[PDB]
């Protein structure tokens, strides 16, 4: 400060300006990133590799700002993304939008608590009236449509057109195997992206899909006792002496054969422990391969940790470098453990089917990684939006036909509840228009034009914005029934969530 | 360099001001929490007077001096410390004028004294003897909690706060020493906070279903493992020589089952019946088969326990820490009235609860484990001090600075000196008092002006302690409000503010030393 | 365009005013000092008086325009305390600024001044009493009136002569004296000396031993148009344009000269008798060379250069009337003061017209060789004459020496403005502005302006004590008992003139350049 002491970068103006303004910075694109999104975002992640998406959290985590303002709220956006797969595209914009009313009320001179608390009780009032606007509930996981109907909404809230083949393909991955009652799992259903085939060739093989080359034979048994190992081959040939191969002419003789019998004992000890599939994040060797061909134990030549991880995760396997006779601790899990060609890529396939614990493994055949990973992104955040763990998701208008109802609900009521809080309560019903704007953003019209008509749709729950021109000229697309609703819950959090950090990040002048 | 005479204090006055502004709301539920980046480079949020000081790396000597002196009071109260910064420099803002009018800072330091004493006298005359009712404790707890966190957050947490202190006064302890154990726990939300009259261990060892649900818990806290090692060489014995390794291979696996079946004995020694779950608790690891050989018998063995727990468990259960197992009666291994290993997330947090003489009450908070959950970890222990202070003093008054006016009124209304020299100081003295309640109101709402001339005329009308409504900005009876100044709390700021202002108000030469 | 507005704009104002007033703290009372002012004339102007200093040479300020009104106003309505007013207002502003530094509205600070003044007004109405208009009771005030304006040693040597002039009244109702001020000045061997003369003195006379040195029965013929003309209240036209007109001009003028001097000498015989009384000719213009010694030897005293102010004071003082002319006329019209005495002091011939039918005109002969001294003392006489008259015009006199200012500050005891707290500040700001004079003296004296002042209040709060800082040693004493008294009309008028400008300050939040 004035004094050489007082560590801080936040406060006073730079709070009522820069913090909120820095909060404004990132919500800018989240607008283009939520609901139907025609917008796209190049990102290099410190691979210098471009990637394209509409999602903030993928990007924001990378982005580094002086100020915890940005650094905090993402956690809530994560806290959403943790609990709810999508809407996080939205979860940031409303707070940042709702915030900047304060700095205005600060120019209008409204106190911290005064500005805060109006949003609060209105947020409770929201949390009171928000479930009143539950317009449906989900029903059946076994039904593909009942699932896929919703799933578009989040895929929509990532990317618009693709959602159709996708949402179906998702419940066709059997979101249904899990009850979605107190349980559901990504890693069991895990996306596995095959570069090649088509992007709409993205398929479903229930049970593990490992793009890794499937070696040896097929597993000794399909129940396979599965000993997965980080690097069970560090080489059994040693790299030593002169040439980084040999030094003395007598050296080479012992280098070549030693790999064999060690790996022979190693792959015998794979059979000795009884592993019916051998998984080497370490190298593949033809002898060991032929040993794995002799002992008939299916071989995995190379592993991402994700391989080992999931194998460690799902099978109950434990990946360990073995220069060491393998010992089954990993043991088995999956009742059918296969070789397969999916995308006609050699696909390491383990499968076991259980109401909980079943791997129903999303296999994305795809033409482009940079797409198929963003194609993964929406289905990810779509099935994570499928993750509610209420089979009946108490659905509310998806793509936000809600806000117009609530923008009507609160600020009207907002004045009824009196005192300067009312203005914060009335400011509360404003930033609803964000996604109606944020779609009209990527749709290309004015939120006023939107809201004026979508106030003129009055009590609806249905008509609202979207993509194309029906979010433009009428600003009317049925966001109850385009087939698009959203769960009350993912909605319920964003208000609740974006209530907290927004309220919070204002309070802090240091 | 030298900042000479008036200049040296001109530095002192300034460094007080801008920080006082931060704390005009660091205080009350109106009080605004403040965050720290450059204090570390971490993302850090805190509300409290002294801690924020230490958290920041504070280059300015004044602040650098203050963090130490406000500590001693922040040691005791924890609230009123977020208050304390105001009155001090504000008094500088008072007196500097008088020396700017011209006068000795001497006579004003002098002048503060008798005013401090009448205050101290008034502090007696004001302090309201109040009872130990948990209600009376709640409002003292929550007012500090309300100061430090949301009144809601104050409310929801207040119960467990005023609860443990009852069991720590069950010890007839005048203060809070144990039952200070706080536990942050993996959760999506900091919403969840629980009051464990006993303790909580975080581990079930590594083995589930040991009869980990334990109604009758005879607590073996054993800092020695049942896991010494399953391999050839001992736990601390390492050998790269060959012949010495073949020596330990045989009995290393044995000395486990030595200690294992000691417990297997100790189980039947303690119990004779698997019915009562016998709780083994290890500061270090325990072998799976050790657990297995124990778990099957119904022995619940815990490993990797914490030394404070070991301390706590020894004390709370009437428990014992042991370097051996052998055989012992149930009571030789202290008793927990209830023990339940509780899995949340992955980790199974053993609830060892209502230990015999549950001398340590674990206050468990389930949250995101952010500094947000740390942000509520303070007000509690802070409020603990406050109720401990309220436990300390039966004499507690309305908060919200109702005392300030009634101080500033009487102390100024009469000349305690019937002099200039002291009254000059006295004038400045009791003036810096009112800074807090008016600015609180002024920060809340109605300006310093009305609330004062309210509360003054009100006190003038009353003599009741009437104090600001921090959600209104005009006074109420803070006895009725619940915001309550412990005489233990409120007294020490009079010490600090004066005693700090004494020598710092007298400096002329200042220089780099060394 | 370029506009200064609101809070930051009024700063320069209150920075100026409070900054401009603090220099006058060197003034107001004998422990304060005469302040030296210099002009483009290079004149060293030594006045502890605010007005003199204020309206002559200063630094450009927007407040410099407004302050020039009030020290004039208090000089106008009193003649005293023009130095007083200035130090109160910024002291109130310094107070007021704090509350505005508190952000509390200049409007809410403005609107609280007025009751507070009324309070003190009513209070100064309470602490006033009707005192004597007695010369000695005026000395009590004259000592006090002069010192807070002019110097004490001057005050003392002025105290007797100042009162004597304003005591010479017929019981006029005038708060200041028009004709009791007749100021004769001189280059002396005393840089400061003042003679006290009742009646009128002439600017210049003409003294001859032929003329009567002492005219006891004085029929004063006081004339503008002079001896060079003949039965004329109006001068006669000259033509130097041509030769033959000028040729006839210089011959007949002596007839205008002769008849005129004849007009007096035959009229002295008529009016004053032959040698029986003394005669007085006043020539407000030059005196003819023939008529000079001719009026001289006839018993007539012809007086060269009496003013038009001598003209009017004489008529009023001596009860006669000044003429334009020397023509034969009754003695009564011709001015008669029971003494005409031409007193030549220095190089200047001062003709007393004394034993005047009205001692309305009374004269003070100032002395100094040094003009700055002649400036000071000649200026030092007037304020008291105006001030101390406010004691002898008014049956009431307010007690001085700041004893009454400590008296209201507590008598302003607060939450008496329980109204809002803006008036409570308006009184709280005002209670402190009262004390700036009791401050500035103990200030200008030893010890503390405060430690004594709080003694004063701690004392004054004690019963029976209206007590105040000494104007000299700065020590506590009861002021009304010392007789130290500022004029009654000062305070009540002072408070109004004090508060209004400071009130005007807060209503101006905008200044446009």
């Amino acid at each position: 400060m004035l004094k050489e002491g007082a560590k801080h970068f936040s406060g006073l103006e730079e709070a009522v300006y820069r913090n909120i303004q820095a909060c404004k910075e990132l919500a800018q694109t989240t607008r283009t990133a939520y609901g139907p999104n025609g917008m796209n975002k190049m990102v290099i992640n410190h691979l210098e590799k471009l990637f394209v998406t509409n999602d903030a959290a993928t990007i924001l985590r990378e982005l580094e700002v002086q100020h915890p303002a940005a650094k905090m709220i993402v956690m809530a956006s994560h806290m959403q993304e943790q609990e709810v797969g999508d809407g996080t595209n939205f979860v940031l914009v409303f707070a940042g939008a709702l915030l900047e009313l304060a700095e205005e009320l600060l120019r209008i001179g409204l106190s911290v608590s005064e500005v805060i608390e109006g949003y609060e009780i209105a947020c409770r009032k929201a949390h009171e009236i928000l479930p009143n606007l539950v317009c449906c509930s989900a029903k059946n996981l076994r039904d593909i449509d009942e699932v896929s109907s919703l799933l578009r909404t989040s895929i929509m809230s990532k990317q618009y057109g693709n959602e159709v083949f996708l949402a179906k393909l998702i419940a066709q991955a059997c979101v249904s195997i899990f009850p979605d009652s107190g349980h559901f799992n990504v890693d069991n259903i895990r996306v596995c992206k095959i570069l090649g085939s088509g992007i709409s060739s993205s398929s479903v093989l229930h049970g593990m899909v490992f793009k890794k080359e499937t070696e040896g034979d097929v597993t000794s048994v399909k129940d396979a006792k599965i000993a997965v190992y980080s690097c069970p081959f560090d080489g059994m040939i040693t790299e030593t002496k002169g040439t980084v191969l040999i030094k003395t002419a007598e050296e080479l003789m012992n280098f070549s054969k030693g790999e064999e019998n060690l790996m022979d004992a190693q792959v015998k000890a794979i059979a000795d422990t009884g592993a019916n599939v051998v998984v080497t994040g370490g190298k593949v060797a033809d002898m060991a391969l032929h040993y794995a061909n002799k002992y008939n134990i299916m071989l995995v030549r190379l592993n991402s940790k994700w391989d080992l991880r999931r194998l460690c995760k799902t099978v109950g396997a434990t990946a360990l470098p073995r220069l060491t006779p393998p010992v089954l601790e990993e043991m088995g899990h999956c009742d059918s453990v296969y070789l397969s060609e999916v995308g006609d890529t050699q696909v390491v396939v383990f499968k076991h089917e259980k109401e909980d614990g079943a791997i129903s493994t999303i296999v994305l055949r795809g033409s482009t990684d940079n797409l198929m990973d963003d194609i993964e992104r929406a289905v990810d955040d779509g099935v994570n939006t499928f993750k509610v763990l209420t089979r009946d998701k108490r659905l509310v208008p998806g793509g936000g036909a809600t806000e117009i109802e609530l923008a009507k609900q609160i600020t009207s009521y907002g004045e009824t509840c009196p005192g300067l809080e009312q203005y914060a309560i009335k400011k509360f019903a404003e930033a609803f228009e964000a996604i109606p704007r944020a779609l009209a953003e990527n749709s290309g019209v004015k939120a006023n034009e939107v809201i004026s008509k979508l106030y003129a749709v009055h009590q609806e729950g249905n008509k609202n914005v979207g993509l194309d021109i029906e979010a433009e000229v009428p600003a009317v697309k049925d966001m109850l029934e385009a087939g698009i609703l959203d769960t009350y819950l993912g909605k319920y959090w964003a208000i609740k969530l974006a209530t907290n950090a927004a309220v919070t990040v204002l309070r802090v002048d240091q | 360099e030298v900042a000479r005479a008036q200049a040296a204090l001109a530095v002192n006055i300034s460094a007080a001001r801008g920080l006082q502004d931060v704390l005009r709301t660091n205080l009350g539920p109106k009080g605004t929490m403040k965050m720290l980046v450059s204090g570390a480079g971490d993302i850090k949020l805190t509300k409290d007077g002294n801690v924020l000081l230490h958290e920041m790396q504070i280059q300015h000597p004044t602040a650098s001096l203050i963090a130490k002196v406000a500590t001693a009071q922040d040691d005791i109260t924890g609230d009123g410390t977020t208050s304390n910064v105001l009155i001090i420099g504000e008094l500088l803002k008072q007196a500097d004028l008088y020396i700017s009018e011209g006068l000795h800072p001497r006579i004003i330091t002098e002048g503060f004294e008798a005013a401090k004493e009448k205050a101290l006298q008034f502090l007696e005359e004001v302090k309201v003897s109040r009872e130990m009712d948990r209600e009376t404790l709640i409002d003292v707890a929550r007012t500090s909690l309300r100061t430090k966190v949301h009144a809601e957050l104050a409310d929801v947490l207040t119960e467990a706060v005023v609860d443990s202190i009852l069991a720590i006064k069950k010890q007839d302890e005048p203060i809070d020493l144990f039952m200070i154990e706080i536990m942050e726990m993996k959760h999506k939300s900091e919403t969840d906070t629980s009051l464990i009259r006993g303790l909580v261990l975080d581990h079930g060892a590594r083995h589930p279903d040991m009869k980990k649900r334990v109604e009758d818990a005879y607590i073996l806290t054993c800092n020695v493992s049942l896991e010494y090692e399953k391999t050839e060489v001992n736990s601390g014995f390492f050998y790269k020589s060959a012949e010495e390794r073949e020596k330990l291979v045989k009995a290393e696996r044995k000395f486990i089952e030595d200690r294992v079946k000691k417990i297997i004995e100790l189980k039947r020694k303690v119990c004779g019946d698997s019915d009562k779950g016998f709780v083994v608790i290890n500061q270090k690891g325990i072998d799976p088969f050790s657990l297995d050989a124990l778990s099957k018998e119904g022995i619940v063995a815990l490993r990797r326990a914490k030394r404070r727990n070991m301390e706590r468990l020894t004390l709370a259960c009437g428990g014992v820490a042991l370097n051996s197992f052998d055989d012992l009666s149930p009571d030789c291994l202290g008793h927990a009235g209830l023990v339940y290993e509780y899995t949340l997330g992955e980790e199974k947090f053993t609830f060892i609860e209502k230990c015999n003489n549950p001398r340590s009450v674990t206050l468990l908070i389930k949250g995101p484990n952010k500094h947000t959950l740390t942000q509520i970890k303070d007000a509690v222990r802070d409020g603990l001090r406050a109720v401990k202070n309220a436990i300390d003093d039966g004499c507690v008054v309305p908060g919200a600075g109702a005392v300030e006016v009634a101080m500033a009124e009487a102390l100024i209304k009469h000349k305690p000196s019937v002099k200039g020299r002291a009254q000059l100081g006295v004038q400045a003295f009791a003036d810096a008092l009112l800074i807090i309640p008016k600015v609180l109101a002024q920060n809340s709402g109605f300006d310093l002006q009305e609330t004062l001339v309210k509360i003054q005329a009100e006190h003038s009308e009353s003599g009741q302690l009437v104090g600001v409504d921090l959600n209104t900005g005009e006074p109420m009876v803070a006895a009725e409000v619940g915001v309550w100044d412990n005489y233990c709390v409120k007294k020490q700021l009079l010490h600090s503010c004066t005693v700090i202002a004494t020598n710092i108000l007298l400096v002329d030469e200042i220089m780099r030393a060394g």
